Protein backbone atom coordinates (compact mmCIF):
# COMPACT_ATOMS: atom_id res chain seq x y z
CA UNK A 1 0.00 0.00 0.00
CA UNK A 2 3.29 2.20 0.27
CA UNK A 3 4.19 3.64 -3.22
CA UNK A 4 8.01 4.17 -3.81
CA UNK A 5 9.95 6.54 -5.96
CA UNK A 6 11.89 4.30 -7.83
CA UNK A 7 13.43 4.27 -11.41
CA UNK A 8 10.56 3.28 -14.17
CA UNK A 9 11.21 1.37 -17.42
CA UNK A 10 9.97 1.52 -20.45
CA UNK A 11 6.84 -0.65 -21.31
CA UNK A 12 4.62 -1.60 -24.16
CA UNK A 13 4.95 -1.66 -27.69
CA UNK A 14 5.20 1.77 -27.87
CA UNK A 15 7.46 2.14 -24.81
CA UNK A 16 5.41 5.05 -23.20
CA UNK A 17 3.75 2.74 -20.65
CA UNK A 18 5.97 3.76 -17.59
CA UNK A 19 6.48 0.19 -15.92
CA UNK A 20 7.22 0.55 -12.36
CA UNK A 21 10.01 -2.18 -11.11
CA UNK A 22 9.49 -3.49 -7.56
CA UNK A 23 11.64 -5.74 -6.21
CA UNK A 24 13.74 -6.12 -9.06
CA UNK A 25 10.49 -7.25 -11.37
CA UNK A 26 8.90 -5.12 -13.82
CA UNK A 27 5.15 -4.95 -13.08
CA UNK A 28 2.81 -2.65 -15.34
CA UNK A 29 1.71 0.09 -13.32
CA UNK A 30 -1.39 0.44 -15.60
CA UNK A 31 -2.65 -2.97 -14.18
CA UNK A 32 -1.03 -2.81 -11.09
CA UNK A 33 -3.87 -1.46 -9.45
CA UNK A 34 -6.96 -2.99 -8.91
CA UNK A 35 -4.88 -6.49 -8.78
CA UNK A 36 -4.78 -8.47 -5.97
CA UNK A 37 -1.53 -9.38 -4.96
CA UNK A 38 -2.39 -12.52 -2.98
CA UNK A 39 -3.07 -14.71 -5.64
CA UNK A 40 -0.04 -13.86 -8.14
CA UNK A 41 2.88 -12.76 -6.39
CA UNK A 42 5.03 -12.28 -9.80
CA UNK A 43 2.64 -11.79 -12.55
CA UNK A 44 4.77 -11.70 -15.73
CA UNK A 45 4.68 -8.25 -17.95
CA UNK A 46 5.38 -7.42 -21.24
CA UNK A 47 9.25 -7.17 -21.09
CA UNK A 48 12.18 -4.76 -22.50
CA UNK A 49 11.83 -3.95 -25.85
CA UNK A 50 9.52 -7.01 -27.90
CA UNK A 51 9.24 -10.87 -27.85
CA UNK A 52 10.01 -11.64 -31.58
CA UNK A 53 8.80 -15.31 -33.38
CA UNK A 54 4.93 -14.98 -32.79
CA UNK A 55 4.87 -18.19 -34.76
CA UNK A 56 5.09 -20.14 -31.88
CA UNK A 57 3.15 -18.17 -29.59
CA UNK A 58 0.05 -18.69 -32.12
CA UNK A 59 1.34 -22.24 -31.73
CA UNK A 60 1.15 -22.32 -28.16
CA UNK A 61 -2.34 -20.31 -28.17
CA UNK A 62 -3.86 -23.22 -30.13
CA UNK A 63 -2.56 -25.28 -27.67
CA UNK A 64 -4.18 -23.85 -24.77
CA UNK A 65 -7.54 -23.94 -26.85
CA UNK A 66 -6.72 -27.53 -27.53
CA UNK A 67 -6.43 -28.23 -24.17
CA UNK A 68 -9.37 -26.06 -22.95
CA UNK A 69 -11.52 -28.01 -24.70
CA UNK A 70 -10.13 -31.57 -24.29
CA UNK A 71 -10.49 -29.78 -20.24
CA UNK A 72 -14.12 -29.26 -21.16
CA UNK A 73 -15.10 -32.71 -22.14
CA UNK A 74 -13.38 -34.17 -19.29
CA UNK A 75 -15.51 -32.29 -16.67
CA UNK A 76 -18.35 -32.71 -19.33
CA UNK A 77 -17.98 -36.66 -19.26
CA UNK A 78 -17.19 -36.21 -15.23
CA UNK A 79 -20.30 -34.69 -14.37
CA UNK A 80 -22.10 -37.31 -16.60
CA UNK A 81 -21.15 -40.05 -14.82
CA UNK A 82 -21.79 -38.31 -11.64
CA UNK A 83 -25.27 -37.42 -12.63
CA UNK A 84 -26.08 -41.32 -13.79
CA UNK A 85 -24.61 -42.39 -10.85
CA UNK A 86 -26.68 -40.10 -8.66
CA UNK A 87 -29.79 -41.26 -10.85
CA UNK A 88 -29.17 -44.42 -11.00
CA UNK A 89 -28.80 -44.01 -7.25
CA UNK A 90 -32.08 -42.00 -6.20
CA UNK A 91 -34.43 -45.19 -8.43
CA UNK A 92 -32.86 -47.91 -6.65
CA UNK A 93 -33.75 -46.31 -3.59
CA UNK A 94 -36.96 -45.42 -3.95
CA UNK A 95 -37.57 -48.73 -5.80
CA UNK A 96 -36.71 -50.24 -2.78
CA UNK A 97 -38.74 -47.94 -0.65
CA UNK A 98 -41.62 -48.55 -2.20
CA UNK A 99 -40.77 -52.22 -2.03
CA UNK A 100 -40.71 -51.90 1.59
CA UNK B 1 -25.90 -21.80 -30.76
CA UNK B 2 -25.57 -19.33 -27.78
CA UNK B 3 -29.17 -19.98 -27.59
CA UNK B 4 -28.64 -23.41 -27.23
CA UNK B 5 -26.58 -22.98 -23.62
CA UNK B 6 -29.34 -23.62 -20.75
CA UNK B 7 -28.21 -23.02 -17.36
CA UNK B 8 -29.73 -22.14 -13.76
CA UNK B 9 -26.88 -22.15 -11.06
CA UNK B 10 -28.20 -22.79 -7.66
CA UNK B 11 -26.22 -22.25 -4.52
CA UNK B 12 -26.05 -24.99 -1.59
CA UNK B 13 -29.12 -23.55 0.09
CA UNK B 14 -31.86 -24.14 -2.00
CA UNK B 15 -33.19 -27.53 -2.71
CA UNK B 16 -32.42 -29.84 -6.21
CA UNK B 17 -33.56 -28.53 -8.94
CA UNK B 18 -36.45 -30.50 -11.26
CA UNK B 19 -35.81 -28.59 -14.34
CA UNK B 20 -32.39 -29.52 -16.35
CA UNK B 21 -30.88 -28.11 -19.82
CA UNK B 22 -32.13 -29.29 -23.35
CA UNK B 23 -28.78 -29.49 -24.34
CA UNK B 24 -26.85 -30.83 -21.30
CA UNK B 25 -25.31 -33.97 -20.84
CA UNK B 26 -23.90 -33.74 -24.26
CA UNK B 27 -20.32 -32.36 -25.42
CA UNK B 28 -20.89 -33.23 -29.17
CA UNK B 29 -22.93 -30.07 -30.54
CA UNK B 30 -20.25 -28.04 -28.51
CA UNK B 31 -17.33 -30.04 -31.00
CA UNK B 32 -19.28 -29.08 -33.67
CA UNK B 33 -19.18 -25.64 -32.78
CA UNK B 34 -15.55 -25.64 -31.71
CA UNK B 35 -14.52 -27.59 -35.38
CA UNK B 36 -16.74 -24.61 -37.13
CA UNK B 37 -15.41 -21.50 -35.53
CA UNK B 38 -12.05 -23.20 -36.29
CA UNK B 39 -12.99 -24.10 -39.92
CA UNK B 40 -14.05 -20.18 -39.98
CA UNK B 41 -10.71 -19.69 -39.98
CA UNK B 42 -9.09 -19.48 -43.34
CA UNK B 43 -5.40 -20.32 -43.66
CA UNK B 44 -5.98 -21.77 -46.65
CA UNK B 45 -5.91 -18.72 -48.89
CA UNK B 46 -3.49 -18.41 -52.55
CA UNK B 47 -2.99 -14.78 -51.32
CA UNK B 48 -0.32 -13.85 -49.20
CA UNK B 49 -3.70 -12.18 -46.88
CA UNK B 50 -4.68 -15.54 -45.65
CA UNK B 51 -6.90 -14.04 -43.00
CA UNK B 52 -9.75 -11.99 -43.83
CA UNK B 53 -8.23 -8.97 -41.85
CA UNK B 54 -8.03 -6.43 -44.90
CA UNK B 55 -11.86 -6.55 -46.01
CA UNK B 56 -12.76 -6.04 -42.67
CA UNK B 57 -14.82 -8.69 -41.04
CA UNK B 58 -14.44 -8.64 -37.35
CA UNK B 59 -15.95 -11.18 -34.82
CA UNK B 60 -17.28 -9.52 -31.09
CA UNK B 61 -15.32 -9.33 -28.82
CA UNK B 62 -17.13 -11.80 -26.29
CA UNK B 63 -19.32 -13.84 -28.87
CA UNK B 64 -19.15 -14.85 -32.43
CA UNK B 65 -21.09 -12.34 -33.84
CA UNK B 66 -19.57 -10.64 -36.52
CA UNK B 67 -19.22 -6.88 -35.71
CA UNK B 68 -19.06 -6.49 -39.69
CA UNK B 69 -17.91 -2.71 -40.13
CA UNK B 70 -19.49 -1.35 -42.64
CA UNK B 71 -17.46 1.78 -43.69
CA UNK B 72 -14.24 -0.14 -43.64
CA UNK B 73 -16.09 -3.01 -45.64
CA UNK B 74 -16.76 -0.93 -48.09
CA UNK B 75 -13.98 1.06 -48.39
CA UNK B 76 -12.11 -1.97 -48.70
CA UNK B 77 -14.18 -3.00 -50.95
CA UNK B 78 -14.26 -0.48 -53.57
CA UNK B 79 -10.41 -0.37 -53.52
CA UNK B 80 -10.06 -3.77 -54.71
CA UNK B 81 -12.53 -6.78 -55.52
CA UNK B 82 -9.92 -8.99 -56.28
CA UNK B 83 -8.72 -9.60 -52.75
CA UNK B 84 -11.78 -10.72 -51.63
CA UNK B 85 -11.79 -13.03 -54.86
CA UNK B 86 -8.53 -14.24 -53.84
CA UNK B 87 -9.22 -14.18 -50.31
CA UNK B 88 -11.86 -17.17 -49.40
CA UNK B 89 -12.44 -18.43 -53.01
CA UNK B 90 -8.93 -19.40 -53.81
CA UNK B 91 -8.46 -21.69 -56.61
CA UNK B 92 -12.19 -22.46 -56.39
CA UNK B 93 -11.95 -26.35 -57.36
CA UNK B 94 -10.48 -27.91 -53.89
CA UNK B 95 -9.42 -24.47 -51.59
CA UNK B 96 -12.06 -22.29 -50.28
CA UNK B 97 -14.23 -22.18 -47.39
CA UNK B 98 -17.53 -23.34 -49.12
CA UNK B 99 -16.07 -26.26 -50.27
CA UNK B 100 -14.13 -27.81 -46.92
CA UNK B 101 -17.90 -26.56 -45.21
CA UNK B 102 -19.82 -28.78 -48.34
CA UNK B 103 -17.63 -31.53 -48.04
CA UNK B 104 -17.77 -31.87 -44.19
CA UNK B 105 -21.65 -31.46 -44.23
CA UNK B 106 -22.08 -34.32 -46.51
CA UNK B 107 -19.95 -36.65 -43.82
CA UNK B 108 -22.27 -35.70 -41.62
CA UNK B 109 -25.44 -36.51 -43.30
CA UNK B 110 -24.27 -39.82 -43.91
CA UNK B 111 -24.13 -42.97 -41.43
CA UNK B 112 -20.11 -42.21 -40.63
CA UNK B 113 -21.25 -38.46 -39.68
CA UNK B 114 -20.66 -37.65 -36.05
CA UNK B 115 -24.31 -35.54 -35.74
CA UNK B 116 -25.62 -38.89 -37.40
CA UNK B 117 -23.71 -41.11 -34.78
CA UNK B 118 -24.68 -38.53 -32.18
CA UNK B 119 -28.84 -39.46 -32.61
CA UNK B 120 -28.20 -43.08 -33.45
CA UNK B 121 -26.60 -43.38 -30.04
CA UNK B 122 -29.52 -41.32 -28.55
CA UNK B 123 -32.32 -43.07 -29.91
CA UNK B 124 -30.33 -46.53 -28.68
CA UNK B 125 -29.99 -44.63 -25.00
CA UNK B 126 -33.79 -44.54 -25.13
CA UNK B 127 -34.55 -47.67 -26.17
CA UNK B 128 -32.58 -49.07 -23.32
CA UNK B 129 -34.49 -46.09 -20.60
CA UNK B 130 -37.70 -47.67 -22.59
CA UNK B 131 -36.56 -51.29 -21.49
CA UNK B 132 -35.99 -49.76 -18.07
CA UNK B 133 -39.56 -48.19 -17.92
CA UNK B 134 -41.02 -51.27 -19.07
CA UNK B 135 -39.33 -53.14 -16.19
CA UNK B 136 -40.12 -50.64 -13.74
CA UNK B 137 -43.73 -51.21 -14.97
CA UNK B 138 -44.09 -54.29 -14.30
CA UNK B 139 -42.81 -54.07 -10.91
CA UNK B 140 -45.38 -50.87 -10.22
CA UNK B 141 -47.68 -53.67 -11.67
CA UNK B 142 -47.20 -56.71 -9.32
CA UNK B 143 -46.71 -53.92 -6.09
CA UNK B 144 -49.89 -52.58 -6.95
CA UNK B 145 -51.52 -56.28 -7.32
CA UNK B 146 -50.41 -56.71 -3.83
CA UNK B 147 -51.81 -53.66 -2.44
CA UNK B 148 -55.47 -54.28 -4.33
CA UNK B 149 -55.10 -57.55 -2.15
CA UNK B 150 -54.39 -56.09 0.62
CA UNK B 151 -57.39 -53.64 0.22
CA UNK B 152 -59.75 -56.09 -0.45
CA UNK B 153 -58.57 -58.42 2.36
CA UNK B 154 -59.21 -55.18 4.97
CA UNK B 155 -62.56 -54.75 3.42
CA UNK B 156 -63.73 -58.27 3.85
CA UNK B 157 -62.22 -57.72 7.66
CA UNK B 158 -64.47 -55.10 7.83
CA UNK B 159 -67.37 -56.65 6.16
CA UNK B 160 -66.92 -59.42 8.89
CA UNK B 161 -66.99 -56.96 11.82
CA UNK C 1 -29.59 -41.58 8.14
CA UNK C 2 -29.79 -38.62 8.35
CA UNK C 3 -26.38 -37.81 6.13
CA UNK C 4 -27.92 -39.67 3.44
CA UNK C 5 -30.02 -36.02 2.69
CA UNK C 6 -26.89 -33.77 3.07
CA UNK C 7 -24.67 -35.68 0.65
CA UNK C 8 -27.36 -35.71 -2.00
CA UNK C 9 -27.40 -31.95 -1.64
CA UNK C 10 -23.73 -32.01 -1.74
CA UNK C 11 -23.54 -34.23 -4.64
CA UNK C 12 -26.47 -32.47 -6.38
CA UNK C 13 -24.54 -28.68 -6.24
CA UNK C 14 -21.27 -30.51 -7.04
CA UNK C 15 -22.82 -31.70 -9.76
CA UNK C 16 -24.32 -28.10 -10.99
CA UNK C 17 -20.74 -26.81 -10.06
CA UNK C 18 -19.62 -29.23 -12.78
CA UNK C 19 -21.97 -27.60 -15.18
CA UNK C 20 -21.25 -24.13 -14.18
CA UNK C 21 -17.33 -25.15 -14.79
CA UNK C 22 -18.82 -26.59 -18.14
CA UNK C 23 -20.18 -23.43 -19.51
CA UNK C 24 -17.62 -20.74 -17.97
CA UNK C 25 -14.67 -23.14 -19.95
CA UNK C 26 -17.25 -22.71 -23.09
CA UNK C 27 -17.48 -18.67 -22.46
CA UNK C 28 -13.45 -18.50 -21.96
CA UNK C 29 -12.82 -20.87 -25.12
CA UNK C 30 -15.15 -18.26 -26.95
CA UNK C 31 -12.93 -14.90 -25.71
CA UNK C 32 -9.73 -16.92 -26.40
CA UNK C 33 -10.55 -17.89 -29.73
CA UNK C 34 -11.98 -14.54 -30.32
CA UNK C 35 -8.66 -13.06 -28.89
CA UNK C 36 -6.63 -15.49 -31.21
CA UNK C 37 -8.55 -14.44 -34.12
CA UNK C 38 -8.06 -10.69 -33.41
CA UNK C 39 -4.26 -11.60 -32.55
CA UNK C 40 -3.75 -13.43 -36.20
CA UNK C 41 -5.51 -10.48 -38.24
CA UNK C 42 -2.96 -7.66 -36.47
CA UNK C 43 -0.37 -10.32 -37.16
CA UNK C 44 -1.49 -10.89 -40.74
CA UNK C 45 -2.26 -6.75 -40.66
CA UNK C 46 1.68 -6.19 -39.82
CA UNK C 47 3.45 -8.49 -42.23
CA UNK C 48 2.75 -6.13 -45.10
CA UNK C 49 4.82 -2.72 -44.40
CA UNK C 50 3.05 -0.18 -46.68
CA UNK C 51 0.77 0.67 -43.74
CA UNK C 52 1.44 3.15 -41.36
CA UNK C 53 3.41 1.78 -38.00
CA UNK C 54 1.88 4.19 -35.85
CA UNK C 55 -1.81 2.88 -36.56
CA UNK C 56 -0.62 -0.88 -36.41
CA UNK C 57 1.41 0.12 -32.95
CA UNK C 58 -2.59 1.69 -31.76
CA UNK C 59 -3.61 -1.49 -32.89
CA UNK C 60 -1.65 -3.75 -30.83
CA UNK C 61 -2.09 -1.31 -27.64
CA UNK C 62 -5.62 -1.49 -28.42
CA UNK C 63 -5.27 -5.18 -28.29
CA UNK C 64 -3.20 -5.18 -25.41
CA UNK C 65 -6.12 -2.89 -23.29
CA UNK C 66 -8.99 -5.31 -24.08
CA UNK C 67 -7.41 -8.32 -23.69
CA UNK C 68 -6.54 -7.20 -20.00
CA UNK C 69 -9.94 -5.93 -19.67
CA UNK C 70 -11.58 -9.26 -20.84
CA UNK C 71 -8.87 -10.83 -18.36
CA UNK C 72 -9.75 -9.02 -15.45
CA UNK C 73 -13.15 -8.95 -15.60
CA UNK C 74 -13.14 -12.81 -15.99
CA UNK C 75 -10.80 -12.75 -12.92
CA UNK C 76 -13.64 -10.73 -10.75
CA UNK C 77 -16.62 -12.67 -11.27
CA UNK C 78 -15.62 -15.22 -8.87
CA UNK C 79 -19.57 -16.96 -7.82
CA UNK C 80 -19.08 -20.20 -5.47
CA UNK C 81 -15.72 -20.06 -5.56
CA UNK C 82 -15.09 -21.43 -8.81
CA UNK C 83 -12.63 -19.92 -11.33
CA UNK C 84 -9.71 -21.00 -13.45
CA UNK C 85 -7.59 -18.17 -14.54
CA UNK C 86 -7.32 -16.81 -11.01
CA UNK C 87 -6.60 -18.99 -8.64
CA UNK C 88 -5.42 -23.26 -7.84
CA UNK C 89 -7.98 -24.62 -6.30
CA UNK C 90 -8.72 -28.80 -5.86
CA UNK C 91 -12.23 -30.18 -6.11
CA UNK C 92 -13.31 -33.79 -4.92
CA UNK C 93 -16.35 -35.14 -4.73
CA UNK C 94 -17.39 -36.76 -1.20
CA UNK C 95 -17.87 -40.59 -0.90
CA UNK C 96 -20.68 -40.97 0.62
CA UNK C 97 -21.30 -44.72 -1.35
CA UNK C 98 -23.40 -42.06 -3.90
CA UNK C 99 -20.21 -42.02 -5.73
CA UNK C 100 -18.56 -45.54 -6.72
CA UNK C 101 -14.98 -43.76 -6.93
CA UNK C 102 -13.89 -40.18 -6.29
CA UNK C 103 -12.81 -37.91 -8.93
CA UNK C 104 -10.55 -34.31 -7.92
CA UNK C 105 -10.41 -31.83 -10.04
CA UNK C 106 -6.96 -29.48 -10.31
CA UNK C 107 -8.14 -26.01 -11.49
CA UNK C 108 -5.17 -23.85 -11.78
CA UNK C 109 -3.48 -21.29 -13.50
CA UNK C 110 -4.25 -20.73 -17.10
CA UNK C 111 -4.37 -17.69 -18.57
CA UNK C 112 -2.91 -16.55 -21.85
CA UNK C 113 -0.62 -13.75 -21.23
CA UNK C 114 2.11 -16.01 -19.72
CA UNK C 115 2.63 -17.06 -23.27
CA UNK C 116 3.96 -13.20 -24.01
CA UNK C 117 1.45 -12.47 -26.77
CA UNK C 118 1.38 -8.92 -25.06
CA UNK C 119 4.93 -8.44 -24.93
CA UNK C 120 4.80 -8.78 -29.08
CA UNK C 121 5.03 -5.45 -30.93
CA UNK C 122 4.64 -4.96 -34.32
CA UNK C 123 7.29 -2.03 -34.54
CA UNK C 124 10.97 -2.37 -33.97
CA UNK C 125 11.82 0.69 -31.71
CA UNK C 126 13.63 3.48 -33.73
CA UNK C 127 15.92 5.91 -32.11
CA UNK C 128 14.76 9.64 -31.81
CA UNK C 129 15.69 12.29 -33.42
CA UNK C 130 18.13 14.39 -30.38
CA UNK C 131 18.47 18.37 -30.55
CA UNK C 132 21.54 19.42 -28.55
CA UNK C 133 21.40 22.83 -26.93
CA UNK C 134 17.59 23.39 -27.25
CA UNK C 135 17.38 25.50 -24.37
CA UNK C 136 13.53 24.88 -23.76
CA UNK C 137 11.66 24.99 -20.37
CA UNK C 138 12.61 25.74 -17.18
CA UNK C 139 13.24 24.18 -13.81
CA UNK C 140 11.41 24.95 -10.46
CA UNK C 141 13.61 25.71 -8.01
CA UNK C 142 12.05 27.81 -3.78
CA UNK C 143 15.95 28.50 -3.14
CA UNK C 144 16.51 31.81 -1.56
CA UNK C 145 19.60 34.30 -0.15
CA UNK C 146 20.40 33.33 2.89
CA UNK C 147 18.66 34.59 5.65
CA UNK C 148 22.10 35.45 7.71
CA UNK C 149 23.88 37.64 5.32
CA UNK C 150 21.21 39.38 3.78
CA UNK C 151 19.93 40.03 7.23
CA UNK D 1 -49.86 -43.88 1.69
CA UNK D 2 -51.27 -43.90 -2.13
CA UNK D 3 -50.43 -40.35 -2.45
CA UNK D 4 -47.11 -40.80 -1.95
CA UNK D 5 -46.28 -44.29 -3.78
CA UNK D 6 -48.36 -42.84 -6.67
CA UNK D 7 -46.01 -39.72 -7.24
CA UNK D 8 -43.07 -41.72 -6.90
CA UNK D 9 -44.03 -44.06 -9.60
CA UNK D 10 -45.79 -41.67 -12.59
CA UNK D 11 -42.22 -39.84 -13.34
CA UNK D 12 -39.84 -42.08 -12.45
CA UNK D 13 -37.35 -41.67 -15.39
CA UNK D 14 -39.57 -39.56 -17.68
CA UNK D 15 -37.06 -36.78 -17.39
CA UNK D 16 -34.32 -38.74 -19.39
CA UNK D 17 -36.81 -39.71 -22.34
CA UNK D 18 -38.12 -35.95 -22.25
CA UNK D 19 -34.20 -34.65 -22.64
CA UNK D 20 -33.34 -37.51 -25.52
CA UNK D 21 -36.37 -36.03 -27.32
CA UNK D 22 -35.18 -32.32 -27.07
CA UNK D 23 -31.63 -33.40 -27.90
CA UNK D 24 -33.32 -35.14 -31.02
CA UNK D 25 -35.12 -31.65 -31.79
CA UNK D 26 -31.88 -30.09 -31.37
CA UNK D 27 -30.71 -32.11 -33.92
CA UNK D 28 -33.02 -31.10 -36.07
CA UNK D 29 -32.63 -27.54 -35.22
CA UNK D 30 -29.27 -27.17 -36.14
CA UNK D 31 -29.81 -30.03 -39.46
CA UNK D 32 -31.46 -27.12 -40.57
CA UNK D 33 -28.81 -24.50 -39.65
CA UNK D 34 -26.62 -26.48 -41.73
CA UNK D 35 -28.80 -26.84 -44.62
CA UNK D 36 -29.31 -22.91 -44.92
CA UNK D 37 -25.77 -23.03 -44.32
CA UNK D 38 -25.53 -25.51 -47.81
CA UNK D 39 -28.31 -22.54 -49.79
CA UNK D 40 -25.83 -19.62 -48.77
CA UNK D 41 -22.65 -22.01 -50.03
CA UNK D 42 -24.01 -22.91 -53.42
CA UNK D 43 -25.35 -18.84 -53.25
CA UNK D 44 -21.43 -17.46 -52.86
CA UNK D 45 -18.80 -20.66 -54.16
CA UNK D 46 -20.50 -19.05 -57.71
CA UNK D 47 -16.83 -17.96 -59.02
CA UNK D 48 -18.32 -15.83 -61.69
CA UNK D 49 -20.50 -13.65 -59.71
CA UNK D 50 -17.28 -11.24 -58.16
CA UNK D 51 -16.83 -10.46 -62.43
CA UNK D 52 -19.83 -8.52 -62.45
CA UNK D 53 -19.43 -5.27 -64.16
CA UNK D 54 -23.22 -4.03 -64.95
Amino acid sequence: GTSKTALNKLGGADGKTEVVSIGGKTYAASKAEGHNFKAQPDLAEAAATTTENPLQKIDAALAQVDTLRSDLGAVQNRFNSAITNLGNTVNNLTSARSRI
Amino acid sequence: FSSLTKYTAVEPGEEASDKNGALLGDSVVRTIQTGIRAQFANSGSNSAFKTMAEIGITQDGTSGKLKIDDDKLTKVLKDNTAAARELLVGDGKETGITTKIATEVKSYLADDGIIDNAQDNVNATLKSLTKQYLSVSNSIDETVARYKAQFTQLDTMMSKL
Amino acid sequence: FTANIKGLTQASRNANDGISIAQTTEGALNEINNNLQRVRELAVQSANSTNSQSDLDSIQAEITQRLNEIDRVSGQTQFNGVKVLAQDNTLTIQVGANDGETIDIDLKQINSQTLGLDTLNVQQKYKVSDTAATVTGYADTTIALDNSTFK
Amino acid sequence: DLTKNEKGRLTPITKQQSANSAKLTAYGTLKSALEKFQTANTALNKADLFKSTV
